[PDB]
């Protein structure tokens, strides 16, 4: 009787530990009365014997979960317990039947395993379909609604329930694509609702929280696949579709108030969406191109507009440093944006590059803080088209430092020429060097003056310089006090009889020296220009003189006379004083040499006059290199005719412009073509007019 | 190619300026594209060629030249590029000038055209060759030439040339002892970068180097750049020279103490990037070593280490918060005030080093920070009375933002200071002395002022604020004009006070303050911003003074109308003109709504989105306010427009439009003659809808309430009815919204009787009537019956109750409601019915005290007090676990009604928590659970008292009674800890003691042959581990981390489902205190290797290798937190266990899968 | 008994190359008077001779070399 004693041997042990009663037999005994039950041939009613109680006892438990508490945190602790037992009991009948997995089963590959059948019963009478399933998707989604506000749900119960799912296969299908359908309408709701209801810092505040959220919940209990298509749904919903919204009414805000804080993590957001990144590229742009249009294209913004070009400069650098964690795109789109406001100005920008300079190197100390300058100039200069208006204003404020009082620091204008000479020209130096030269050229011929007639017997330094290279000034005689006009022959009839076979042409306005001064309190020097000199001198010959017995004696033109006298005497107080007193002067004014003497310091410098630009002189600086571009076109045609011997007319604006930096539009170019062909340099022909030809 | 270029160098010296520039230049585009054709032969003339022309008599064939080496070694060979070097290394040196500098710019060029591979070769021989060129053999401007490229290079490829790093160094060392100040200058910058690319060893040996030479004094020359050095760095390095500090500080200290001007100016501005790049050191020294040198004035190149002390404080300011709510106010405004004047640029470091302190005590998003500045402002006022009379454009400048940014802060602060305030307003405002750039912020100033403080002030003042102001709107700039204007738009609102009533002038300004802003709003051949600018203005101008304005209003007006056709001002014209029309000074505007409604209309269909809300928003107030001027036609024009507004889409567009039609309905019952079409149908697309929110539903409510009282065609009641329910009598979600959406027509026209009728008749006939239809019936009675007396036809209650069992558990459910909201109706008449069923018979217990929960909780709070004694009587009987849910709904009434009023029920649960019973102490403690709000609720002071009187005497208790204990504990730790943050102290011991496993609780209760374990006290233990996740967030103010990680502990070796909640402890552990963390780092990795390594015998399933997997990756992702701390990680068992994951495959194959 | 005194001096002076009368050096009307292939400025070049634009363009065809120097021919300005 060892056939069917053993049939419900078992069959009273299964019986047992579905119900927790414990039996005598264990699994010692009963794993050794079933490994020598199953033989190679009876073992196919033992499979259809051991599903056939385990459908008796799980068809059974379905009836215990119809009743009556409708709340699903309560249902679903049930469901749970109901699959955390069952799970928990099949893992024992495994390890009883351990011979008929081994043997029978594991080579019947269309029947499935234990364990696998276990659940098949589960996934076909206790979830399967009708009020369980559904009721327990509506609860795990009751839980899930809930934990996305306030309220707290039980995380592990939600693990395990999902798990389960996961276990049955009904994850995949039942859950997740209806999990999504809504999760996609919640974030719809809070992405226009609260995009209407808060501020763009305070709204990134939340989500970057709510995608710390899904992000976090996907893996305390929700399923791996989910990943990619729930995370690119609040993507989709926070983010996508509001990218213009945002930059609309926060970019302009944000960037004006440089909130580092609140523009890093838009960044870190508009990252995780496809049109983001670009799409703040384009309002970038656009944004620079707006504030940048607003400090260059009026005058109104002269006095202060390169100083807060570079602090501008500054703080979009300090932005795409911190916030932008430098991207190469942003660099790359605001470099370009720059150059296309600095150049919306036609010539201004670049010639109040060449004052700002000229000004931070005048008569502080810290080079530290002053080559740092320098550096975040050059930074601004390469944008500029027509860097030719800032090369003569440079070089003509050079002149102004050069020969009337010393600079800033003696190495720094070396450092400023080695500063120059890149991203700038090497021809464009050569010109700015070719001072220096001249400026060394004389203090070499002054020892050799300086070194003979002392012995032969005012202190006399005299800087000679080439006409063709320097800012050409305009002469004026000047009835210099006889005895200076022996030491100007004494040097004259030195120079020719040493430089040989040249003209020589004094100028009244670079001449400046130094006074000694004797009234009252103070024996103080004073350094003075070539028009302060005489007018101070004639009054070793009595006192005061009306306009005109100055003008005599002195021979100045009222253009500078009037602004030389207007210095010394009303021009902060100094040392003269006139009669019919006020800001300028009438033909019929007196000055009295005043007797009492203030200043403090040692070697004083009334020298202010020759340090500032006349609007005569920079109105006119300026013109002067408009009319020198229409030669440089000249130089270039001739030179690019005689390589290439034909060209087309759109292949040869196409050349000058790339050989030029300054703006040059192309109606300028038409003129000197023909002040060409009109005095044979080229030809035009082959009955077209878009074709040249060079004949020299 | 082969013989082209064996022409073009031909042409390179053809004696020709035009010959060699042209070669150059066509070889030069050559170059710079891929490049065809150079054999081995060209690479040995045509560098040989250019190299000549970098000494060309012509600059321009030398500029091509040099611009030509730079973009011709990236596309030749290796040994050629280096054969270049050797040749301008050499030109250093040089013969002539001209030379010298071609080929130090030549370098420059060459040294930027590196990328990595071949770039190191390059370096390499340019290294060797400056560092014996940087060498002391006295040449002036060699050293500096070969200086400069060496800065030029670690910038760039500093990375490159490890192994030369000490190389350079140990040659930079003795240059900052040069008689020239200046190579000691250009030094400093090539060290710059090299602290940036260089590791540690070589660092340490400059900063040793820098200090043991500072500490020997030495040379004072030399000293002063040996300060200027050590910041530099600060600035390159940053928290670099984080650890060598403590040994540097006191040192400088030392030496701007030491009289100089020079040095102590150099040492500040280093302590300057001490605290502004490393908020490691904190040190006060600091700020008392700048408060006596920022005043070191006798009575002149003193004036700079007064600006570098400004400039330090400034940037001290900028980082610290917690040294301004009691330190700054006190120590440093007394000092930045009282030092406001002085000369310019010291002033203006001074100004904003306030601004700073300004900017610091913005709003977070005894005594406030706030009002020791309240208590200051007098003193600011009386210092900038001085100021702002001010030559200089730039002081009275820094005087403006300074005002404007306390006015923000601070608002209502600048009250009894007005009128020594304004003349210095007035003053930079109009005199010649300003620019565009100083008035423009004045204006601003003074619109700050104006909008932040009582229009009270300003009145007795308007007298010289108005004749400048209007002359800054006609201003030619238009930036100013603008400001000017926005000004002049606030000026209005001071007149018009139609806020508060208050007597004032207004009459002798309407005069000048019209005309000025028309001639800019007539214009319309200006910049755009002003002609925007003058419509928000003249809007608020229109709005306020009306009655006052001659015959130019109504030709005014059509100006309005004329500005609202534009593509460009429409939207500032649209809601200038939403506030002019709701103005209480109720102005005509019949002569422009007659063509103006179409026009407005028309806006609905451009997309613009913010322009359809704006015009929605008008076109409202405007159908109210003049509804009298309305055609048959302006309306239809309107309707025909509106269908594509309502849809789910966008809920917010919709609403206000559906809320427009509430308004037209009530004021135009006549125009709805037309809605039958598309509108309707949408407004279905709406309800049926699984999206419409209670706001956009209640919007909707009052359309229907006001559309079957006009009584118009197609659109009658009994018509309405079936344009609801039609779709659901056929066959996702709010069948709901359709219910009080049909209720709300029922109490708007009493057709009631009738149509309630055929609605419990339909729940009677549940026979072929299905779920769908049975549902939808009866929540539409309890919605009807809510406000409606239903207490008629006794076809409702016994037919409601007969759904009490119904096979949908959907109906049942609904069911419930629909008793409940009944009753609300009538309440005397039900309520003593629904108690009386409760105790009459439990077959139908549960689902009628879910009727009891909806009676409560709907229920008139003056016609339900009657009865609350009542309730709670019933509520008490019944804590019977015949269900267990039967319990928790009544355990959420007595909640409910503890809301309702708290003062005699508060106490009196406390009252029955004395001594109860099993289940009785259960629900007691619950019920004040649900008392606990998100935000503050008027129940609340009262809650906060009781709170302690019942967790003190709850985790003594037993049962499921400390899983309740500590769940209400927990939602008060997580939903409003301002209950328990103060009690902490003594209920931390009641808590952690819930932590161990009580042994007791263990009990052997096996199935069969298998053994099994269970534990009781699991769920208090799984809640008790639940609070010390939920103290982490509010409330680690309060407690001793230290202890406290011994309980993590625990359950670090706990439960399977208590291990995964301290794992996620661990990483906000390791992130919110990474101090305490690091100590015991020790006693947290071991439990984590037990969870880590212990495989899962091979013979097991699909789920226990997974669960046990799971659980894996969550011990991981715990120690990848512990990972990233403050740098001392590496402990003994962590050190080892970062050569043990990477020995392991599958435990490599576990980090692999999450960062 | 003197007030002031004459204690340094910066003279500045503009070498030039003088030829017949300032004379253009191609055309020999003037400097300042106009040309030949204009019957107009000043043209500098590297070497520092005076010539009118318009002449001493010309010379840049048949040679290359100044008509007084010998050194190449460049321009270093525009305009006297
Ligand atoms: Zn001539
Ligand atoms: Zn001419
Ligand atoms: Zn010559």
């Amino acid at each position: 009787n060892y056939t069917d004693e053993t049939w419900q041997k078992l069959k009273e042990a299964v019986e047992a530990i579905q119900n927790s009663t414990s039996i005598k037999y264990n699994l010692e005994e009963l794993y050794q009365a079933v490994e020598n039950l199953c033989s190679y041939k009876i073992s196919a009613n033992l499979y259809k014997q051991l599903r056939q109680i385990c459908e008796d006892h799980i068809k059974a438990q379905i009836h215990q979960f119809r009743e009556d508490s409708l709340d699903s945190v309560l249902f679903l602790k049930k469901i749970d317990r109901c699959w955390q037992n069952h799970c928990r009991q099949m893992i024992m009948i495994r390890s009883i039947f351990l011979f008929l997995d081994r043997t029978y089963v594991l080579q019947n590959s269309m029947l499935p395993s234990i364990w696998d059948m276990g659940l098949e019963l589960f996934r076909a009478h206790i979830i399967s379909d009708q009020k369980v399933q559904n009721k327990t998707i509506d609860g795990i989604l009751l839980l899930i609604e809930r934990e996305r506000n306030g309220e707290a749900i039980d995380r592990s119960l939600l693990r395990s329930l999902l798990s389960m799912l996961s276990d049955l296969q009904i994850y995949q299908d039942s859950f997740e694509q209806r999990f999504l359908e809504e999760t996609n309408r919640l974030y719809a709701a809070e992405g226009q609702k609260l995009m209407q209801e808060r501020e763009v810092p305070e709204y990134l505040h939340h989500v970057n929280k709510r995608l710390e959220e899904e992000a976090d919940r996907l893996i305390t209990y929700l399923d791996q696949t989910t990943q990619k298509s729930l995370i690119a749904t609040v993507e989709k919903q926070l983010l996508g579709e509001h990218l213009t919204a945002i930059l609309q009414k926060g970019l302009n805000n944000l960037l004006d108030e440089n909130r580092i804080q609140d523009l890093s993590l838009l960044y870190q957001l508009f990252s995780r969406v496809r049109g983001g990144v670009q799409v703040l590229l384009q309002q970038w742009i656009e944004y620079i191109k707006a504030f940048g249009s607003t400090i260059v294209i009026n005058p109104e913004k002269d006095k202060t507009m390169v100083q807060e070009l570079l602090d501008f400069k500054d703080k979009v650098d300090h932005i795409i440093d911190i916030c932008f964690l430098k991207n190469e795109k942003f660099i790359n789109a605001m470099k370009e944006a720059f150059e296309t406001f600095i150049n919306k100005r036609p010539n201004k920008p670049a010639e109040l590059i060449a004052k700002y300079v000229d000004s931070k190197l005048r008569a502080e100390a810290t080079d530290e803080e002053l080559e740092k300058m320098l550096d975040k100039i050059m930074i601004i200069f390469r944008f500029i088209y027509g860097k030719d208006v800032f090369e003569a204003f440079y070089k003509k404020d050079l002149a102004k430092r050069l020969l009337v009082g010393k600079s800033a620091s003696v190495d720094a204008e070396k450092s400023m020429l080695s500063k120059l000479k890149h991203e700038c020209g090497a021809a464009f130096t050569s010109k700015l060097e070719g001072m220096f030269k001249d400026m060394e050229l004389s203090k070499d011929i002054m020892i050799q003056f300086k070194q003979y007639m002392q012995n032969q017997n005012i202190e006399l330094t005299v800087n000679i310089l080439t006409m063709g290279y320097w800012p050409t000034y305009v002469p004026m005689e000047v009835h210099l006090p006889p005895e200076m006009v022996k030491l100007q022959e004494i040097f004259k009839t030195f120079y020719l009889g040493k430089h040989s076979g040249r003209k020589l042409q004094w100028q009244s306005t670079l001449g400046h020296c130094v006074l000694k001064a004797e009234f009252k309190e103070g024996k103080k020097e004073l350094q003075v220009s070539l028009f302060q000199t005489l007018v101070l001198l004639m009054f070793n010959e009595g006192e005061e003189f009306s306009l005109e017995e100055i003008k005599q004696a002195t021979g100045i033109e009222d253009g500078e006379l009037r602004r030389t006298l207007q210095s010394l005497a009303c021009g902060k107080a100094r040392v003269l004083a006139k009669n019919p007193k006020g800001k300028d002067i009438e033909d019929g004014d007196k000055f009295i040499c005043n007797d009492d003497f203030k200043h403090k310091l040692f070697r004083i410098k009334i020298n202010q006059i020759q340090m500032k630009e006349t609007v005569e002189e920079q109105a006119s600086t300026t013109e002067r290199v408009f009319q020198d571009r229409q030669y440089q076109i000249d130089a270039a045609i001739v030179r690019i005719m005689k390589m290439r011997k034909t060209l087309s007319h759109n292949l040869l604006v196409s050349e000058v412009y790339n050989q030029l930096k300054f703006p040059v539009k192309p109606a300028d170019l038409k003129k000197r073509i023909e002040s060409l062909i009109d005095r044979d340099y080229m030809e035009r022909d082959k009955e077209n007019p878009n074709q040249y030809n060079y004949i020299a | 190619a082969s013989y082209h270029i064996s022409n073009l160098l031909e042409k390179m010296t053809s004696s020709d300026k035009d010959f060699r520039f042209m070669a150059t230049n066509d070889l030069m585009t050559e170059l710079q594209k891929d490049s065809i054709k150079l054999d081995d032969d060209s690479e040995r003339k045509v560098v040989k060629m250019i190299l000549k022309l970098l000494e060309d008599k012509n600059g321009e064939v030398q500029n091509l030249a040099v611009k030509c080496l730079g973009p011709l070694v990236s596309k030749v060979k290796e040994y050629q590029v280096e054969t270049i070097v050797d040749t301008l290394c050499t030109n250093m040196l040089s013969d002539k000038e001209q030379l010298r500098d071609i080929s130090s710019i030549g370098l420059k060029t060459v040294i930027g055209e590196l990328p990595s591979a071949l770039a190191a070769n390059v370096c390499k021989k340019i290294t060797g060759r400056l560092t014996s060129a940087i060498a002391k053999q006295e040449d002036v401007s060699v050293q500096l030439e070969a200086l400069d490229i060496m800065a030029d290079m670690l910038s760039r490829q500093g990375g490159l040339l490890v192994n030369f790093h000490p190389s350079i160094l140990t040659c930079l060392l003795p240059q900052l002892t040069s008689p020239r100040l200046a190579v000691r200058k250009r030094t400093i910058i090539a060290l710059g970068h090299l602290v940036m690319s260089c590791g540690n060893i070589v660092f340490v040996d400059l900063i040793e180097h820098l200090l043991s030479e500072l500490s020997k004094n030495d040379s004072m020359s030399t000293t002063r750049t040996y300060i200027q050095c050590i910041a530099a760095i600060s600035r390159q390095a940053g928290h670099r020279i984080g650890e060598y500090l403590e040994k540097i500080i006191p040192l400088v200290v030392k030496f701007c103490n030491v009289d100089d001007d020079e040095l102590r100016e150099y040492c500040i501005q280093a302590f300057e990037s001490f605290v502004r790049r490393c908020p490691k050191e904190v040190y006060p020294h600091v700020s008392t070593i700048i408060n006596i040198c920022l005043k070191y004035l006798t009575y002149d190149m003193s004036w700079k280490v007064r600006r570098a002390a400004a400039k330090c404080l400034d940037a001290v300011v900028s980082t610290r918060h917690e040294m301004l709510p009691e330190f700054y106010k006190t120590v440093s405004p007394a000092l930045i005030s009282r030092f406001k004047e002085r000369e310019e640029n010291v002033k203006a470091d001074v100004f904003h080093a306030y601004l700073s302190l300004l900017k610091q005590t913005r709003p977070v998003q005894g005594e406030t920070p706030l009002t020791m500045l309240q208590s200051q402002v007098p003193n600011i006022v009386k210092a900038l009375h001085k100021q702002m009379k001010e030559k200089s454009v730039k002081t009275r400048q820094c005087c403006f933002n300074m005002l404007t940014e306390l006015v923000n802060v601070l608002p209502g602060a600048l009250t009894q200071h007005i009128p020594v305030l304004v003349p210095g307003i007035i003053f930079s405002l109009n005199d010649k002395s300003s620019s565009s750039n100083l008035k423009i912020d004045a204006l601003s100033c003074l619109y700050v002022i104006l909008c932040n403080h009582s229009p009270q002030v300003f009145h007795p003042h308007v007298q010289a604020l108005v004749p400048p102001v209007v002359a800054c709107v006609g201003d030619p700039f238009y930036k100013i004009t603008s400001e000017a204007l926005l000004v002049t738009q606030q000026l209005v609102k001071v007149i018009r006070p139609l806020d508060q009533p208050s007597s004032f002038d207004a009459t002798p300004y309407i005069k000048d303050l019209f005309t000025c802003t028309i001639k800019r709003l007539k214009a319309a051949d200006i910049d755009q911003e002003v002609k925007e600018r003058a419509i928000s203005c003249m809007g608020q101008i229109i709005c306020n003074l009306g009655d006052n304005l001659g015959s130019d209003l109504p030709n005014t007006l059509q100006i309005f109308l004329e500005r609202l056709k534009n593509e460009i001002t429409r939207l500032t014209t649209v809601k200038a003109l939403t506030l002019i029309a709701g103005s209480p000074l109720k102005i005509d505007l019949r002569p422009v709504l007659g063509e103006g409604v179409p026009i407005l209309a028309s806006f609905l269909r451009k997309n613009q989105r913010a322009l359809k809300l704006g015009t929605l928003s008008a076109l409202d107030i405007l159908i109210k306010n003049y509804s009298d001027s309305l055609t048959a036609a302006m309306i239809d024009a309107v309707l025909d427009e509106l269908p594509p507004l309502i849809s789910e889409s966008d809920m917010h567009v919709s609403q206000m439009a559906i809320s427009f039609l509430t308004t037209l309905a009530k004021v135009y019952p006549s125009s709805l003659s037309k809605i039958s079409g598309s509108i309707l149908n949408e407004l279905i697309g709406l309800v049926r809808s699984p999206l419409l929110q209670g706001g956009a539903l209640s919007a909707m409510l009052d359309f229907f309430q006001a559309l079957v009282v006009t009584g118009t065609n197609n659109l009658g009641y009994m018509d309405l009815l079936r344009m609801l329910t039609g779709p659901v009598y056929s066959q996702k979600q709010s069948y709901y919204s359709i219910a009080k959406c049909v209720a709300a027509l029922t109490r708007a026209c009493p057709k009631e009787g009738p149509a309630v009728v055929g609605q419990f008749i339909q729940d009677v006939k549940n026979s072929r009537s299905t779920d769908s239809i049975r549902l939808l019936a009866l929540l539409s009675l309890g919605e009807v019956g809510h406000h409606i007396d239903l207490s008629g036809q006794l076809e409702l209650k016994s037919v409601i109750l007969e759904a009490f069992s119904s096979p949908s558990e959907e109906v049942k459910s609904a069911a419930s409601y629909a008793l409940g909201s009944i009753s609300v109706g009538n309440l005397p008449e039900y309520l003593p019915f629904v108690l009386q069923e409760i105790t009459s018979q439990p077959k139908r217990q549960y689902l009628l005290l879910h009727s009891l929960k909806e009676i409560i909780s709907s229920a008139s709070v003056v016609g339900l007090k009657p009865y609350v004694e009542n309730i709670w009587a019933l509520l008490l009987k019944h804590c019977e676990c015949a269900e267990e849910g039967t319990r928790n709904v009544v355990v959420e009434c007595l909640g409910k009604l503890t809301l309702i009023d708290p003062e005699t029920l508060l106490p009196r649960l406390k009252g029955y928590l004395i001594s109860g019973s099993s289940y009785a102490r259960s629900s007691v403690v619950t019920a004040v659970k649900f008392t606990i709000s998100d935000h503050p609720q008027p129940i609340d002071p009262l809650l906060k008292n009781c709170i302690g009187d019942f967790l003190k005497t709850l985790e003594d208790p037993d049962l499921n009674v400390r899983r309740v204990a500590l769940v209400t504990f927990n939602s008060a730790a997580h939903n409003k800890p301002s209950l328990i943050r103060d009690l902490l102290d003594t209920v931390l011991p009641h808590l952690y003691n819930e932590t161990k496993v009580r042994k007791e609780l263990i009990r052997e209760v096996e199935m069969g042959p298998f053994k099994h374990t269970v534990d009781d006290g699991l769920d208090i233990r799984k809640a008790a581990f639940e609070c010390m996740y939920t103290l982490l967030d509010s409330c680690l103010d309060r407690l001793d981390i230290f202890e406290f990680l011994n309980h993590v502990e625990d359950g670090l070796k706990d439960h399977y489902d208590i291990k995964m909640l301290t794992f996620l402890m661990l990483v906000r552990l390791s992130t919110l205190c990474p101090s305490a963390v690091l100590q015991r780092l020790d006693r947290l990795v071991e439990p984590l290797r037990a969870t880590c390594t212990t495989k899962v015998k091979a013979n097991s399933v699909k789920q226990e290798f997974e669960k046990q997997d799971e659980l894996k990756r969550s011990a991981m992702r715990a120690v990848a937190a512990l990972l990233t701390i403050p740098e001392a990680e590496k402990s003994p068992l962590m050190s080892e266990f970062q050569s043990q994951i990477s020995s392991n495959p599958e435990l490599a194959a576990i980090f692999e899968s999450i960062q | 008994k003197k007030r002031f005194e004459v204690k340094k001096w910066n003279a500045v002076a503009l070498w030039a190359w003088d030829i017949v009368v300032d004379n253009c050096a191609i055309c020999r009307n003037h400097i300042m008077d106009l040309c030949i292939e204009c019957q107009c400025t000043v043209a500098w070049g590297v070497c520092n001779h005076a010539f009118h634009f318009h002449c001493i363009s010309r010379w840049l065809k048949t040679r290359q070399v100044c008509p007084l120097d010998n050194r190449e021919w460049e321009f270093q300005k525009y305009g006297h």
